RNA sequence: CGAUGUCGGCUCAUCACAUCCUGGGGCUGAAGUAGGUCCCAAGGGUAUGGCUGUUCGCCAUUUAAAGUGGUACGCGAGCUGGGUUUAGAACGUCGUGAGACAGUUCGGUCCCUAUCUGCCGUGGGCGCUGGAGAACUGAGGGGGGCUGCUCCUAGUACGAGAGGACCGGAGUGGACGCAUCACUGGUGUUCGGGUUGUCAUGCCAAUGGCACUGCCCGGUAGCUAAAUGCGGAAGAGAUAAGUGCUGAAAGCAUCUAAGCACGAAACUUGCCCCGAGAUGAGUUCUCCCUGACCCUUUAAGGGUCCUGAAGGAACGUUGAAGACGACGACGUUGAUAGGCCGGGUGUGUAAGCGCAGCGAUGCGUUGAGCUAACCGGUACUAAUGAACCGUGAGGCUUAACCU
RNA sequence: AAUUCCUUGUCGGGUAAGUUCCGACCUGCACGAAUGGCGUAAUGAUGGCCAGGCUGUCUCCACCCGAGACUCAGUGAAAU
RNA sequence: ACACAGGUGGUCAGGUAGAGAAUACCAAGGCGCUUGAGAGAACUCGGGUGAAGGAACUAGGCAAAAUGGUGCCGUAACUUC
RNA sequence: AGGACCGAACCGACUAAUGUCGAAAAAUUAGCGGAUGACUUGUGGCUGGGGGUGAAAGGCCAAUCAAACCGGGAGAUAGCU
């Protein structure tokens, strides 16, 4: 209701950037390191996106060394500093969960250029 | 799941307590013919709160 | 009694295990319908058990 | 989520290949370890002329998970895989020298700094 | 438990109560007054009235998504062409609930369902 | 001290700034205004009467409006009753507001909880469904034995059965207040609370601190 | 013996204390840590697998611990039927033989729609003394009661060193329980798309039916858990074993005889829910009704005319309430449901047309189109004026009162 | 051992753990040569055991779609 | 014993897909099974799907899930070839 | 060629669930074995009660089998209820 409608939105950040599945994107994370404050990154492919306003994510997979990991991201948490869109890719399906299955030469995905 | 002796016309009867029927007191007058019917239901000519809607 | 033949090997507790802890060797019958010859024979056997774990001491 | 028959990967270069959980250490009647906790693990795989060979019982913690573990903001790093690095049953600072593929930040507890020191990533 | 759900199952599977309020859509249109039970005429309006609403703007993709519905030609032009146009005023609710006994053969509790018009 | 009542109004998150997410649940809380206060002198115990929010004028009946002229309020859907704590003290009319809870702490939340039907034993008293399978014959998520023998010859009374789950006062206690916001009539406390969205909610403060 | 079905498993338990863990102590051949033994204590808790039909058991690995028992060796109108006790068949063995074996072995139909008690729920009646509408006090009843590890105290007390605390204090788990759906996920045959085979819409294009929802990829709201909040307490009272103080009988000694103080998860409270049918039927607030009569076995009697109050029910729209009743909202002096408008979500670039290519198809219009249960709003549709149930100042005896 | 009581014989294999299985020993209660002995490729809705894939079989159940159950109307039983 | 989910010999045999009289959808022709209306609890029955695990279930992988076609490549011990 | 192989009609009946006052006095659904043969089926014959028939279970011989059914000896006999 208005309410939730009024709480949620004077809490969203207002700079987030217009990203589609199947495009490569950079999100630049806070962790903390023990003592220092550290903003680390995660490079990965956009394999879903929820939108709920406030409550909207994205969940990137990354083949990192070794095998794939599937992090999300809360899209309007703070720990995300930077979202930002590397490669922009030209699937046609609104979640990329085929993908999991197919590694490397079957894993690569189309690019828009439009 | 069978009975181990029979019950009485007591217990036969006290059963049959809730099972009577109800009058319905609720009988309408119509506004423009004047009839009976139901709350909320068209009359038997097919009036229906004054208007001849079923013209039928 | 672990067996069959009817369940009067599966009714009453007429098996014995008379276990010795000071050594840990486990004398066991089931070999009678009756506890009391069961563990009857089964004390004989363990006392048969004790003469050679008592040999196999002297003969080490 | 590793429970009892769970196979798991390896994560360092101890000489297993692949381990099943056989129990779930640390309070009765528990379900199933999560995100760093310790098993006990059987080893039903190895290299040749590894540190460890097959059949022997010890100890795993729990490195990787593909229920994935959450972190407090509301996020969630799922694997493709459930992985272990492997201890010792009695003295810890872990069996292998390399670990492969990466860790996670609630590993870094107190104990296995050596396992978030030697991990590539995380 | 049903909290907060819409549809009235009406003890039809999914392909049979689809293919009832197709045929009762048509019935609706064609005759523009029917008696059926007073359950299947609440879940008729969920029906009926977005055809209605569909028929507003008379183009050829509308025409197609009431063929997709329906299923028949004569009543997409009955639609359109008539209903279309004379609705086009009102803002939703096209039709309209009467309750008329109930029926003789089970005691089911008929409702005449009619578009607001009846006009001719 | 005294609780007041309010309506629940779904379920949101704070995004905190040190990298934590806690979820809240919004409950709006009007102006609590005191129809009765009760003593001693007439009662035997003393305790005061609230009522919130708005209702009708021809929903309301005889009896409930000429209750309300008496405190002279504005009539309000229902009433609750809040036993006074020796220390403090209203008055007829003291429009009691979410003022309070910005003392507080921690609070206690009280509301009728989600009706679930009649609910089975699997669900309603968590029992373990028997086999699917291997020869099982009618007897899946039936409730098994509910009694012994012969020596007890009946069920015991109090006996986990199937029934009536839910739709039943329930207190979730020690919820952290997470913002008391006065201009928007607004508590946020921390976690879920009973019943569905916009029901009523009896927020006390927590009596275990 | 005109039939009380049986070993074990499963589900569900319940009680006892002769206590396995936790709690309180005495003594120690008790330095500490960890014990050992005994006393008190039943509030909660008290594994998972391999083998075996097995109960047991041994083995593997845990746990604060894996208590012993009773309840037809609890539990088949609750399930199973592996075992044992029908008929088949074989082995060893016994018998001349039919056949037999607490010898072994392979195969083998487990019926019941609940009348009564019991129990779990949820209602109708009438009662509670004028009728109602609420909010309550609380008699009484139930639920809950587990615990690890880590750090601080303190590497101090103790000890030759190794080792390593009592008592307090904090965090964080396991198991359990309750609540919820914000998160992460499940589902989502009422949403969107892809696609196979065929049939139909005159045909092309576009669609629709059927094939398990045809097969599928996603997915709203609900419901849900693996998800996320919370809980167990603190405190008080009287004690158990135990420890005492003063103190005689009994010049001393002595916790007890008189007197006085401590002492546990047990007990009564505290915390949570039900609850005045608590027939002992309670209190509190507000609302409603103040008209004439004849009769007679004048009685807290019966009958008529007028007058229908508060409130109810009924019906209708219905609800995150629900098997049905019930409960909750709304009924036009109106947002209760559906429709509708805007928005969100979901799926993913609709059809038509145009260009490119021989064509499949690509591209542009275009994040287009459609979008259920959602969000805010809007009387367009349906909630009709009413009629009906309930009446017309409410017993007697006393007392204290004003009158 | 379809045979073995004592017995879960002992040893090896397989398993974290194997009263079953496989191999070996022989102390055969109570194998044994057409009431056949011992091997055996193929075969078996055959007895036992192991492994892979696969899974609501299970940890631990959640949701959905239908048929009853429930309510209304019509007819209307049964064991006892 | 019934207007009973059973039994009952021969003959004819269309279209598209298919190896086919299998199977799907259809033609000709025949039917909707002689109680319906709601609601959308527990539970039962017939199904669909499932996070993480993967036989830990159990007497036993029982039941379900899975495997599934054509053409080609390849194919072990053993063997009565 | 084949008591060959895969697989419908046809014959059969291995598992499971449902059913157990059933739809049915052994069936349905989902799988399963044979499916050119010691195959299966129609029609009509033949063998009979201590008898038949039996690729043998004491199986079958009209929902009846370690001696069928109907009548009779017959009101068998019953120290039993």
């Amino acid at each position: 209701s208005n309410i939730i409608k009024q709480l949620e939105q004077e809490q969203m950040k207002q700079d987030v950037p217009s990203f589609r599945p199947g495009d490569t994107v950079e999100v630049k994370v806070w962790v903390v390191e023990g003592s220092k404050k550290r903003l680390q990154a995660f490079e990965g492919v956009v394999i879903a996106i929820r939108n709920r306003g406030l409550h909207s994510a994205f969940t990137v997979r990354k083949i990192s060394n070794g095998e794939g990991v599937e992090r999300v991201f809360q899209t309007h948490s703070p720990v995300v500093d930077s979202i930002s869109v590397k490669r922009r890719g030209a699937v046609r399906k609104a979640k990329l969960y085929y993908l999991r299955e197919r590694t490397g030469k079957a894993a690569r995905i189309k690019e828009r250029l439009n | 799941a069978v009975q181990q002796n029979k019950p009485t016309r007591s217990k036969r009867g006290m059963r049959r307590s809730h099972d009577a029927l109800t009058a319905v007191t609720s009988l309408s007058v119509d506004k423009t013919s004047g009839e009976k019917h139901l709350r909320h239901h068209i009359t038997a000519d097919g009036y229906y709160r004054g208007r001849k809607v079923i013209a039928k | 009694t672990s067996g069959a033949g009817a369940q009067h090997v599966n009714r009453t507790e007429s098996a014995v295990r008379i276990t010795h802890i000071p050594t840990g060797i486990v004398t066991q019958c089931q070999n009678d319908r009756s506890q009391h010859k069961n563990k009857d024979q089964a004390m004989k056997q363990m006392k048969a058990k004790l003469y050679e774990l008592e040999m196999q001491k002297k003969n080490a | 989520m590793i429970q009892e028959q769970t196979m798991l990967n390896v994560a360092d270069n101890s000489g297993a290949r692949r381990v099943m959980c056989i129990k779930v250490l640390g309070g009765s009647h528990r379900r199933y370890a999560g995100v760093g906790d310790i098993i006990k693990i059987t080893i039903k795989e190895a290299i040749p002329r590894g540190k460890v060979k097959k059949g022997d019982v010890l100890k795993a913690v729990v490195v990787r998970t593909k229920k994935g573990v959450r972190r407090p903001d509301g996020s969630v790093i799922r694997f493709d895989g459930n992985a272990c690095v492997l201890l010792n049953n009695n003295s810890e600072q872990p069996i292998g020298t390399r670990i492969f593929g990466p860790v996670t930040r609630e590993l870094r507890s107190e104990k296995f700094m050596k396992i978030i020191s030697l991990a590539p990533e995380v | 438990m049903r909290h907060r759900k819409s549809g009235r199952q009406l003890n039809r599977n999914s392909s049979h109560r689809q293919a009832m309020f197709r045929n009762m859509a048509g019935s609706l249109v064609r005759h523009e007054i029917i008696k059926t039970t007073l359950p299947k005429a609440k879940e008729l309006r969920r029906v009926v009235e977005p055809l209605i609403t569909l028929a507003k703007t008379d183009s050829v993709a509308n025409r197609r998504l009431a063929f997709a519905r329906t299923r028949d030609n004569e009543i997409v032009a009955k639609l359109f062409n008539e209903l279309g146009p004379r609705f086009a005023s009102r803002a939703g609710g096209y039709t309209r609930i009467l309750k008329c006994g109930f029926r003789a053969g089970d005691n089911a509790p008929m409702a005449y369902i009619e578009l607001v018009d009846r006009s001719e | 001290m005294i609780g007041l009542v309010g309506k629940k109004v779904g379920m949101t998150r704070i995004f905190t700034e040190d990298g934590v997410s806690i979820p809240v649940t919004v409950i709006e809380v009007e102006a609590n205004r005191v129809t009765q206060v009760k003593d001693l002198a007439n009662d035997g115990y003393r305790a005061i009467q609230v009522t919130t929010g708005a209702k009708k004028a021809n929903r309301v009946t005889k009896p409930e409006a000429g209750h309300f002229a008496k405190a002279g309020v504005e009539a309000g859907r229902g009433l609750w009753e809040f036993r006074l704590a020796e220390g403090e003290e209203f008055t007829v009319g003291q429009s009691i507001s979410v003022e309070l809870f910005a003392d507080v702490k921690k609070v206690d939340v009280t509301g009728t909880s989600k009706g679930k039907g009649f609910a089975g034993t699997v669900k309603r008293w968590n029992f373990r469904t028997q086999d699917a399978t291997h020869g099982n014959s009618l007897s899946h998520r039936v409730p098994g034995s509910i009694g012994q023998n012969q020596t007890p010859g009946k069920v015991f009374k109090g006996k986990k059965m199937a029934g009536q789950m839910g739709n039943e006062r329930v207190t979730v206690q020690s919820l952290d207040v997470v913002r008391v916001d006065a201009e928007r009539n607004l508590l946020l406390v921390k976690g879920a609370v009973p019943g569905a969205t916009g029901s009523d909610l009896i927020v006390k403060p927590a009596v275990k601190a």
